[PDB]
């Protein structure tokens, strides 16, 4: 739902 | 009457972390959309977005924010990001001056673009009487990197879900700043009580900017102004 802060969270 | 070694380990893990994300030169500043003097909403957006991406990386960083679960990382971030960024920009605002200076004169920032950027007085007047505010305090890089991790660590965030857990981390984050203060600051004796104070002041300027913010990502003609991360982040979601 997050994406882009779960890709930057590795 | 002296810091332990893994309070001192905090300490150099924290300085290192800032050291690799913040860049005083602000080279990487020239590949934002130019500022034009909402004329001035693009660059800023990516000003912002750029931002973001660093203070995760700084998160990343501090010792055990990593082992939190994805979803408690992703709540602090969502709610203290624009804390952190008002917090970093100390690093460039300039008393002198009473802007923010990243550059030559295209990247000194002047508040009279306020409106320019889709913002009003009632964010940058609380705004700038902060930043000289924090100025005034003088900060060891320390206690600017200390706050920064005790701002992101705050257990009373909207979604956050183990508040135990991250108030023991920001617990272990007070026992070093007000141990670093009471050794190492000369004159230091009152500072982490004002220093807490800003804390609760970046809680006041948020609200204002997350109110403003509201009215911009509201109307699409100037929502599309912003970068993806901006809107992720200081979406609802
Ligand atoms: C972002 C940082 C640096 C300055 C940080 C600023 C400098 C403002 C200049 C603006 C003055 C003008 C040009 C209008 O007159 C800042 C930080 C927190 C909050 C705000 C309020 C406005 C933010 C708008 C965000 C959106 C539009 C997406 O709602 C600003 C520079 C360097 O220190 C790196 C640091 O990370």
């Amino acid at each position: 739902r997050h994406k882009i802060l779960h890709r930057l969270l590795q | 009457h002296m810091l332990s070694d893994e309070q001192m380990q905090i300490i150099n893990s924290l300085v290192e972390a800032h050291h690799k994300t913040y860049d005083d030169s602000y080279s990487d500043f020239v590949r934002f959309r130019p500022p034009v003097r909402l004329s001035m909403l693009p660059h800023l957006a990516d000003l912002v977005s750029y931002s973001i991406q660093k203070v995760i990386g700084f998160a990343k960083m501090i010792p055990g924010f990593r082992d939190l679960t994805a979803e408690d990382q992703i709540a602090l971030l969502k709610s203290s990001a624009i804390e952190i960024i008002m917090l970093r920009s100390n690093q460039s605002f300039s008393l002198e001056d009473m802007s923010w200076s990243c550059g030559g004169p295209d990247f000194k920032y002047c508040i009279n673009d306020v409106t320019k950027a889709g913002h009003t007085l009632e964010l940058l007047e609380p705004l700038v009487k902060f930043q000289v505010g924090l100025k005034k305090l003088k900060l060891h890089e320390e206690e600017h990197v200390l706050l920064m991790a005790i701002c992101l660590l705050s257990p009373d965030r909207p979604g956050v879900q183990d508040h135990v857990r991250i108030e023991a981390l920001q617990d272990r984050l007070c026992d070093v700043l007000q141990a670093y203060i009471r050794i190492q600051h000369p004159g230091g004796r009152l500072l982490y009580a004002k220093m807490i104070q800003k804390l609760a002041d970046l809680r006041s300027l948020n609200e204002e900017h997350s109110k403003q913010y509201r009215s911009l990502s509201f109307q699409p003609e100037h929502s599309m102004q912003l970068t993806p991360l901006v809107l992720e982040v200081f979406g609802s979601e």
